[PDB]
């Protein structure tokens, strides 16, 4: 029976473990997301540490709904107990209203829980930040939260390792208007900006939100288009 | 089972039988149903044993504790009323009471009468049980607020006899308190035998 | 010391000493011998004062027909046990219809003041019950601890300098098992005299004797049935 | 031992909580109330209105039954929680018994409640002290004070806030037995007692009174500046 | 249980000197229909009592399985001290006044016999919890039919030997084979002595029927 | 189905005498057409100023005997003291209102002396209502005894009559004169007889024989 | 089962109970109350489970008033009222139903006078005039020979009279004094004890 | 051993909690509710004004709750949208236990016993969250509440949020309108107060934001007004800076 | 450190008891005295205020028609004692016909004299003296928060109990009589205590056998107080 959650204001104001959480997410590992004019383009940062490694057993861009993907910049083990949620949250929209749940109502009701983690006891909070896509209603959105429980919706960002520098890239490379192969020509661009050199199939891991669905891509398409992708 | 009550300008007239049978078998003769609740509260057992015996001392119960903690005497409406409280949470649940309440007031005379489905009212004359309609002939017949005590007494007294010599259910001693100002006063218990030598000529 | 605060957390030698200061409560209390016969059990103990005025308190109490205990330590814990204790009496002798062993009530005993030795949030209880039993096979002495390890014996003594009536136990246990009941008891103030500084002598007011046999029920008396046991004495040999 | 948590004594037995918990009580607003032999009247002082904002939600004095009359000490929001409480409570004695609501229970009420409340484990105590007007039992006038150890007290008149031994020494040295029965001169020990403020600022007096049988009166920043007419007057009549 | 399926029929219990004989059969006819003849409705408890029963056999099973886990207890104490008869007389008579105190009743119907302490000792105990001593008991139909043979020979003589009521307990058991319906030519006798508890075997019973010739 | 209730028989009478207190109950233990045994007494030595008398269901009068007892032990060592024996009819009441939905198929009689070492008779009913009273016959055969009790004890319609207290052994000649009238037209009543006097030195007892069918 | 009726006019509500508590065979008080003042404008009327009633009125009256105390006004009669048939709504799926029969008596300084009339089964209604028992047919019937939308609280009088009359021709119990109240812009007024002497 | 205070006095008897609480509350965006009478306004500063969003959401820190009622908020984010939806729920719950729109006032008095026992019991970090409350009645018509983290509330017609509001408040001391209810000349008053207290240049539309509540015949409609109206207030008063250097 | 609720001290008990039994002395002096024609008590007001109204301040209440009571210390929470006290001698009669036995009452306060629990709240500090007349005639008793109660012949307590109680070791014997012992105590009384002995500063509590009711002295109080 423990749980005054863990947290006090500083005398400045602040929260200094979720603060730190913020260090865990800025120590993540980096990907990127962008909403071109048809759907949203998901690609992470995935190498393995050792060559034993299997790529097949751990998989990153991970849908909720069939229209919905979604990606992360913190920690895998939490990763899949929240989306664990967010996949028994969206079955009971689907349950009440028998009906795919809209990505804003997904990132409030997350959101929200996330929050409870935050002002949530027992231990400590998610220090993983997320990149919620899906092509409802004919536009595509793109939507990041935080380990504090809030979010915004980018055009196009980025999270993990040198994410201003890729924020910046992307802001100059970047515009308004692309498709999803150039949103997937200018990740690449973004991606090998701070990336290592070697990037295979399996050095990356693509998925891209359709308007006719969501669209986990494969290492034969991301061997494919990223066979020189310029 | 008939016992009857009423106030008038010298406080409060409470008789009773003290016949209790167990259907076509005598039981007991001597049963006190006017169970006396303090020195200024007197309530009567109509119908239930267990539950005038038990409710109303509880009540009484109630009632020193009232006095202990605000080191005042309670008002009859008072007692009544959470008598009301208390028997109303098992309404429906085969439970027989339809007492009445008497005592004092601050606000003089204190006459009420509460049954088990919550049917709390006050008023000036009461009778309750089997031969109750009979007292209601001959008290209603010989009522007057502005009557005397030995009046009311032979009034009751007569009232009693004539209930107890219709009713087969009804005899005994005839129970006769009087409610006054300051507190009850035992008047006497009577016999209908003794009445009926008495009464008869 | 920073170790010595709890019941969850072990020593560096492994020897959690808030337990030693349960022992040490249990040192404060009063003086008190049990003993028993082949067939006769008594136990005595000393009544102390608050003042003058104030009444002696006592510290052995009836349970059973056949159980008679005496208490060093706390008393709240100790009527709280003899509550418990008096409620383990009426379970089996209501459900069973039989008075208890003795062995079987004081491991339950044991086991009822294990929990308050083993978690946190709960403090040990300071017990000085000397316990007189009557199951099949007679009576019994035992002695209980904070440390939950009950001892039987044929005769013991705790409370403050009980160590030389300790020693009269040693030497004169042999005469303790075929003595009867009078020169027993007599025995049994010549050890609480040892219990005695020399300089005031055992009286009346200040002690109480209960006594439980094979055939008997245990009672307790002050000055009344005791003056004829505080008859039959020498004094000490000054 | 140390002046953190309310279950633990001090090593000569005290409280420190409780103590702490007076503080802002006596570092509270100011406010007055005496009982009249029919008709029982008060104030709070310090109004300090701020140029922007309305007052009739910052009203500090109102009432359970109509019977009865409220006041309090230290800070706001406690005060609510035991006035809506307190509400339910007289409402629901009210619903029991159909008595009017005396002030001796509501106070066991409200002072057990603080009791056992500030008994009870990791919740912060009532930093308040009330002020009880009832006039009930017949219209008998009664005033009762409350502690932050919820310890319910009648006086026969009362201040509280800053300075409240001051003016308490004011009413000491203005307690004549003849300013009842003559409500007016009640009226007049209230502008006494009004014109004994801290600041006696003549528009920061919120006063209202009660005839024992009436509703709560409350009066107007005129009247009450010809009762600082009469006050001065009265002054000039001592000259 | 409100609808016992499989139950059993009338045993026989009864003191002498020195001990206690039980018999009983071994017969666990579901209905009408003998489906179970080869059973055993004796539960042997260490070396003073033993239970006799009738009713649900599974509730025997059960009640077996929790008397002789109690069994299990005391003995694994080792203090010196078991249950005594009555004890087992109390403790029933508590769990089925208990059990039917719930408006759940088990069917059965218990006979404890117990030899202890140079004392015999037979308690009844009923569903309904009703329970008490006699020196002869017949539960089932041998109350209407062979207790009045043993109060007949109770009145007739106070003390009996092992062998008298041995006899006359076949001889009884005989009768209820002649005209129980629920009865079946396969008992056994048992008995608790200070020499111990004994169970004997499939014992059997000899009719007559000359007056079949008869018209 | 499972019905609760059973009439097991029964049979008291308490008499409230000057010092004493005489109940007396048949041991006859009966059910439907069996007799169960010939000895089950109802009456119990509860003090010494008490022997109460249970008829009614079997069961619930061992289980609230027991019951009894053991508040009696609880009275006691929490208070060093016995109870009067009022309050054991109070207490004994409360028990009877606790079980009051479902109630004991029972009947009871308290009998023992007051404080002034007289008698006290109190009647139950199985809801839990009592009085003090001089003479009651529960059980069968209450309708059997209670006119005579009136005829012999009350004195009733009774013209020129006066009023000698009964004495002890009068008092004997009509229990066993009320036993053997009862006796032969009750089915529920014989065989033995347990006769308790609660007097100011002690409880005497002694079992009459009866009939034997 | 006896009777109420809540007429109402263009500016006032016309209100009658009886006085009668009577029980089964004789009756047992002729003063009875059942009008409750829930407010200064809003009133209460009900016949029904006579422990319920009193109990419903103890919740819903004094709740009422911790309303009045606490906002430190008055609610609408409509909200009110809506407010006590969600209690019976609450009341009906429960171990615990009451068997109540209302009807409500409000008056507004926007819309003016109102008339809420519930069931035992919680339903709302918004009605010129309602009643109860047997005489709800028998006065429901005349009143509907004699209504009229504007129409003076005189004629409400007098026509309360005459169908009174009517209640006293041909019904079959006594039902001899009935109490009326009437609401205007200023709140509740008592009117007095309607009692007929019938030969 | 890991107890912080969450529950206690500070030393001497002043509150830790609240006052660090109230120093995250100034360092926050602006907003303000105005005088109106014929409905009420509410001015407001956008954060994170950073060109890469989406700004589809239409309402930041506003939040329409009922029907007829609205609130800017300054604090923690996610906790407000925690108070809101309850909020929401709340007053729906009056909406569904009389039919009747709130009276805002015990809602208003409810959030503050909401957020304040966080204050005293349960030893939490409690909401860092002040926020304002525009609404209309049948009893005093349009209203405006300021929420605190005390349990505090203000019924206020000029109201007050932090560091860069302070002057804003003293500007609206010193430049307090009284009796007129024009709305537009209430815009040209929070156009200087933003004007000088937000420290935008020329003052953007897309770093501020405005919407109003408005009385419409039984509807009270609330004019979440878009940003052409807005730049042409942005002209106007900085036309009304050109009438200010008349005098120059 | 400040080991409270669950931490004996290395050589003895709780140093949170040893604090409430410590925060006794902070209270006001009452002494009662067991006369066998009846126990008679008294207690210091301490009045400070003038508007401090007398009677307002309670220190003996009427547990029991024959029963006063004596507090010292806390004061809600002994009158918590009081109210709970008096429900269970009101169960004592409901179910016996009979008054509870003053010992009793004590054992049944003294069950939950040490029953503070902060988990599975805080101890009081507030010792008691109670007056009765049991069956066995007049009773005086004294508790204590620690519980271990004891039943006394005459007991101060509060402030300057060391030679109240002296000086009333000095004057008492067995066979004390009534009025004896209510001139002898409030000697005793404006001894120990330092304001003027008038009618303000105390007040009496005479429980006796014909006078079971009235523990109480009416401002003859005032007489006995002229009396010396």
């Amino acid at each position: 029976g423990y749980s005054f959650s863990l947290t006090t204001f500083s005398p400045s104001g602040k929260l200094v473990q979720i603060e730190y959480a913020l260090a865990a997410v800025a120590g993540g590992a980096p990907s990127v997301g962008i909403k071109a004019a048809n759907g949203v383009v998901l690609a992470t940062e995935k190498k393995q540490k050792s060559i034993l490694y299997d790529e097949r057993s751990v998989h990153k861009v991970e849908p909720i709904t069939k229209h919905i993907g979604l990606v992360y910049s913190g920690m895998g083990p939490d990763y899949r107990v929240l989306v664990h949620r967010a996949r028994k949250l969206a079955q009971q929209y689907y349950l009440v209203y028998q009906e795919p749940i809209p990505t804003a109502q997904l990132v409030q009701r997350v959101a929200s829980v996330m929050q409870e983690y935050t002002q949530s006891g027992g231990v400590r909070p998610f220090g993983v930040s997320l990149l919620i896509c899906g092509w409802n209603e004919g536009r595509p959105y793109l939507f990041q939260s935080d380990p504090s429980g809030a979010y915004f919706a980018w055009k196009a960002t980025a999270m993990g390792k040198n994410y201003v520098n890729g924020k910046t890239f992307l802001e100059k490379r970047y515009n308004e208007d692309l498709e999803l192969e150039d949103a997937i020509h200018t990740a690449i661009l973004t991606l090998k900006e701070s990336f290592e050199g070697q990037m295979t199939e399996d050095n990356i891991e693509v998925g891209i939100c359709n308007e006719a669905g969501f669209r986990r891509l494969t290492p034969t398409e991301v061997k494919d288009y990223l066979a020189a992708i310029a | 089972t008939t016992t009857l009550a009423f106030k008038f300008r010298h406080g409060v007239i409470v008789a009773a039988d003290s016949r209790a049978t167990a259907g076509a078998y005598i039981a007991s003769q001597t049963v006190k149903k006017v169970i006396e609740i303090n020195p200024y509260l007197l309530g009567t057992m109509a119908g239930g044993a267990a539950d005038c015996s038990f409710w109303e001392r509880l009540l009484a119960r109630q009632c020193r504790i009232y006095e202990l903690r605000n080191k005042e005497r309670i008002s009859v409406a008072a007692a009544s009323k959470l008598l009301a409280n208390m028997v109303y949470q098992y309404k429906g649940m085969g439970l027989s009471m339809g007492t009445m309440i008497c005592g004092w007031d601050k606000r003089g005379p204190g006459l009420y009468y509460v049954d088990s489905e919550g049917n709390r009212i006050s008023g000036a004359t009461f009778s309750v049980g089997s031969g109750s309609v009979y007292a209601y002939g001959v008290m209603d017949r010989g009522y007057s607020y502005d009557l005397e005590v030995e009046q009311a007494y032979d009034l009751a007294r007569r009232a009693i006899y004539q209930a107890t010599y219709r009713d087969a259910y009804s005899g005994g001693a005839v129970n006769l308190y009087h409610v006054r100002e300051d507190g009850w006063i035992r008047v006497s218990s009577d016999n209908v035998a003794d009445l009926h030598e008495k009464y008869s000529g | 010391n920073q170790y010595d605060n709890d019941v969850t957390v072990w020593s560096p030698q492994g020897r959690i000493h808030q337990i030693e200061y349960a022992m040490e409560a249990v040192k404060q209390g009063s003086a008190t011998v049990g003993l028993k016969s082949k067939t006769h059990a008594v136990l005595v103990a000393l009544k102390r004062a608050q003042s003058e005025l104030a009444a002696h308190q006592k510290k052995i109490l009836h349970v059973d027909n056949h159980i008679g205990i005496s208490i060093a330590g706390l008393t709240a814990d100790a009527r709280l046990l003899c509550n418990f204790m008096r409620q383990e009496c009426l379970d089996s002798r209501f459900v069973f219809d039989r008075p208890l062993p003795v062995s079987r009530l004081v491991s339950l005993i044991g086991s009822k003041t294990q929990i308050p030795t083993q978690r946190y949030g709960r403090r040990p209880y300071g017990v000085g019950l000397l316990i007189a039993g009557y199951d099949d096979m007679g009576p019994h002495i035992f002695q209980t601890c904070p440390s939950a390890n009950y001892f039987d014996c044929r005769a013991m003594s705790i409370g403050a300098r009980s160590q030389s009536a300790r020693t009269y136990l040693e030497r004169h246990m042999s005469e303790f098992m075929e003595c009867n009941l009078n020169e027993l008891v007599k025995h049994g103030l010549r050890a609480l005299r040892e219990t005695l500084p020399a300089e005031q002598d055992l009286t009346t007011k200040n002690v109480s004797i209960g006594i439980v046999g094979k055939d008997l029920e245990f009672t307790i008396y002050d000055d009344d049935d005791v003056s004829p046991f505080l008859e039959g004495l020498e004094e000490r040999p000054q | 031992s140390y002046d953190r948590a309310i279950t633990v004594f001090s090593p000569d037995g005290h409280l420190f909580q409780v103590e702490y918990a007076q503080e802002a009580v006596k570092k509270g607003s100011t406010a007055v109330g005496v009982r009249g032999r029919d008709i029982v009247v008060l104030g709070v002082e310090k109004k300090s209105v701020a140029k922007l904002q309305d007052e009739r939600t910052v009203r500090k004095i109102c009432a359970l039954d109509d019977n009865v009359c409220m006041a309090f000490a230290g800070l706001t929001a406690d005060a609510r929680i035991v006035i809506n409480r307190a509400r339910v409570e007289c409402q629901s004695h009210r619903l029991t018994v159909e008595d009017p609501v005396t002030v001796e229970y509501i106070t066991r009420y409200i002072a057990s409640l603080k009791q056992r409340y500030t008994q009870s484990n990791g919740r912060r105590p009532f930093g308040i002290s009330a002020l009880i007007v009832g006039f009930d039992f017949d219209g008998t006038p009664r005033l009762y004070q409350t502690d932050p150890s919820g310890t319910y007290h009648a006086w026969k008149a009362n201040a509280i806030g800053r300075g409240a031994k001051s003016v308490r020494e004011f009413l000491e040295k203005n307690y004549t037995d003849e300013a009842i029965e003559t409500d007016d001169l009640t009226i007049k020990l209230v502008i006494k007692a009004l014109l004994e403020v801290v600041q006696s600022g003549g528009k920061n007096i919120e006063l209202a009174v009660m005839r024992r049988d009436q509703s709560l009166k409350i009066l107007n920043p005129e009247e009450i500046e010809k009762y600082v007419a009469e006050i001065e007057k009265e002054k000039e009549e001592n000259e | 249980t409100q609808n016992p399926m499989v139950t059993g029929t009338s045993v026989l219990g009864v003191k002498f000197e020195g001990g206690v004989v039980i018999a009983a059969d071994m017969l666990g006819s579901y209905g009408s229909l003998a489906r179970f003849r080869n059973i055993s409705r004796i539960m042997r408890v260490n070396n003073s009592t033993m239970l006799g029963a009738s009713g649900d056999y599974a509730d025997f099973q059960y009640l077996k399985q929790v008397l002789g886990q109690m069994v299990i207890d005391e003995e694994l104490l080792g203090d010196g001290h078991s249950y005594s008869p009555r004890a087992i007389h109390s403790w029933l008579t508590r769990a089925m006044y208990s059990r039917r105190s719930k408006m759940n009743p088990l069917w059965n119907t218990m006979v404890i016999g117990g030899y202890a302490d140079g004392e015999s000792f037979l308690g009844y105990v009923d569903m309904l919890g009703v329970a008490y001593e006699a020196p002869s008991l017949a539960t089932g139909y041998g109350a209407y039919l062979a207790q009045p043979l043993l109060r007949e020979v109770l009145e007739k003589q106070p003390v009996l030997s092992q062998t008298e009521a041995r006899d006359l307990v076949e001889r009884c058991m005989r009768v209820l084979y002649y005209r129980d319906a629920r009865s079946y030519n396969r008992f056994q006798i048992a008995t608790v002595t200070e020499k111990g508890v004994e169970i004997e075997g499939p014992l059997s019973t000899e009719t007559n029927w000359d007056i079949a010739h008869m018209i | 189905r499972f019905s609760p209730y059973v009439f097991n028989g029964g049979t008291i009478l308490a008499i409230a005498g000057e010092d004493f207190a005489i109940v007396a109950s048949d041991t006859r233990l009966s059910e439907g057409f069996s007799i169960h045994t010939r000895d089950s007494p109802k009456c119990y030595k509860l003090t010494d100023k008490t022997v109460i008398g249970c008829s009614g269901f079997h069961g619930d009068c061992l289980t609230l005997t027991k019951i009894i007892e053991a508040r009696l032990k609880m009275y006691k060592h929490s208070n060093n003291k016995a109870m009067t024996t009022g309050a054991i009819a109070a207490m004994l009441s409360t028990i009877l209102y606790s079980r009051r939905f479902f109630p004991y198929y029972v009947y009871n009689i308290i009998g023992g002396l007051d404080e002034e070492g007289k008698g006290a008779v109190y009647s139950f009913d199985p809801v839990g209502s009592y009085q003090r009273d001089s003479f009651k016959a529960g059980g069968s055969a209450s309708a059997m005894l209670q006119p005579l009790l009136d005829n012999q004890v009350g004195f009733k319609n009774m013209q020129n009559v006066e009023h000698v207290p009964l004495s002890l052994d009068r008092a004997m000649r009509l229990v066993k004169d009320v036993f053997i009238s009862a006796a032969e037209r009750d089915v529920y009543t014989g065989d033995a007889l347990r006769i308790c006097i609660v007097t100011k030195e002690g409880i005497r007892e002694e079992t009459v024989s009866l009939r034997k069918d | 089962m006896e009777y109420l009726i809540g007429i109402q006019g263009p500016d006032y509500v016309l209100v009658a109970s009886d006085r009668v508590a009577a029980s089964n065979i004789v009756q047992m008080k002729d003063d009875h109350d059942k009008m409750f003042k829930m407010s200064e404008k809003i009133l209460l009327l009900c016949v029904g489970e006579a422990g319920d009633t009193v109990q419903f009125a103890e919740y819903i009256q004094k709740n009422v008033q911790l309303y009045k105390m606490r906002n430190g006004y008055e609610l609408s009669p409509t909200a009110a009222a809506n407010f006590t048939r969600r209690n019976l709504a609450d009341c009906l799926r429960s171990r615990t139903p009451y068997h109540v029969n209302l009807l409500l008596a409000g008056y507004d300084e926007h819309e003016g006078p109102a008339l809420y009339y519930m069931d035992y089964l919680a339903a709302l209604a918004k009605a010129p005039f309602a009643a109860h028992g047997y005489g709800a047919f028998l006065t429901l019937s005349i009143l509907d020979r004699y209504y009229t939308p504007t129409i003076s609280r005189e004629r409400a009088v007098e026509l309360l009279r005459k169908c009174l009359e009517e209640l006293q021709k041909r019904f079959i119990l006594n039902l001899p004094t009935f109490s009326v109240r009437i609401i205007d812009k200023n709140g509740i007024h008592d009117l007095d004890n309607i009692s007929f002497p019938k030969q | 051993r890991y107890d912080s205070r969450t529950t206690i006095f500070s030393p001497e008897g002043r509150l830790y909690q609240v006052e660090y609480a109230m120093e995250a509350i100034g360092h926050a965006g602006t907003c303000l509710g105005i005088l109106a009478n014929d409905g009420v306004l509410l001015a407001a500063e956008r954060r994170n004004i950073h060109k890469l969003l989406d700004e589809v959401f239409f309402s930041e820190k506003i939040y329409k709750l009922n029907e007829d009622m609205a609130c800017s908020v300054a604090g923690i984010t996610s906790d407000a949208n925690v108070l809101t939806n309850e909020l929401r729920l709340i007053a729906q719950r009056y909406l569904l236990q009389y039919q009747e729109p709130i009276p805002c006032e015990q809602l208003v008095t409810a959030l503050c016993d909401i957020k304040q026992a966080y204050t005293q019991f349960g030893g939490k970090r409690p909401f860092g969250v002040s926020l304002l409350y525009i609404g209309w009645d049948k009893h005093y018509g349009f209203q405006l509440y300021q929420s605190d983290p005390s349990g505090n509330y203000g019924g206020w017609k000029a109201t007050c949020i932090g560091n860069n509001s302070a002057a804003a408040v003293s500007m609206l001391k010193q430049d307090y309108k009284e009796g007129e209810m024009t709305l537009k000349s209430a815009l040209a008053l929070a156009i200087k107060v933003l004007n000088k207290t937000m420290d935008v240049s020329k003052l953007s539309a897309e770093k501020v934001e405005i919407a109003t509540l408005t009385r419409e015949n039984g509807k009270t409609v609330i004019r979440v007004l878009k940003q052409k109206e807005v730049e042409q207030l942005i002209k106007k008063h900085e036309e009304e800076e050109a009438k200010a250097e008349r005098e120059k | 450190y400040d080991r409270g609720v669950n931490t004996f001290s290395p050589e003895g008990r709780l140093f949170q008891v040893e604090y409430a039994i410590e925060a006794i002395k902070l209270g006001s002096t009452a002494i009662g005295i067991q006369t066998s024609e009846g126990v008679c008590l008294a207690v210091e007001k301490r009045i400070t205020s003038p508007l401090m109204e007398p009677s307002s301040i309670e220190k003996i209440v009427e547990i029991d028609a024959h029963i006063g009571c004596a507090m010292s210390g806390l004061i809600a929470d002994a009158k918590t004692l009081i109210d709970k006290a008096r429900v269970e001698t009101q169960n004592h009669w409901f179910t016996y016909n009979e008054t509870m036995t003053v010992e009793s009452v004590t054992q049944a306060v003294s069950n939950l004299a040490l029953q503070f629990g902060e988990e599975d709240s805080r101890p009081f500090g507030v010792a008691l003296l109670f007056g009765g007349v049991d069956e066995k005639g007049p009773q005086l008793f004294h508790m204590d928060p620690s519980g271990t109660f004891v039943q006394c012949d005459a007991r101060a307590i509060g402030s300057a109990s060391e030679g109240a109680q002296s000086s009333l070791q000095e004057v008492y014997h067995k066979s004390m009589t009534l009025k004896e012992a209510i001139k002898s105590s409030l000697i005793i009384l404006k001894q120990v205590m330092e304001e003027k002995l008038n009618a303000t500063n105390i007040e009496l509590a005479t429980v006796q056998p014909g006078q079971n009711f009235h523990m109480f002295t009416k401002e003859e109080l005032e007489e006995v107080i002229k009396d010396i």
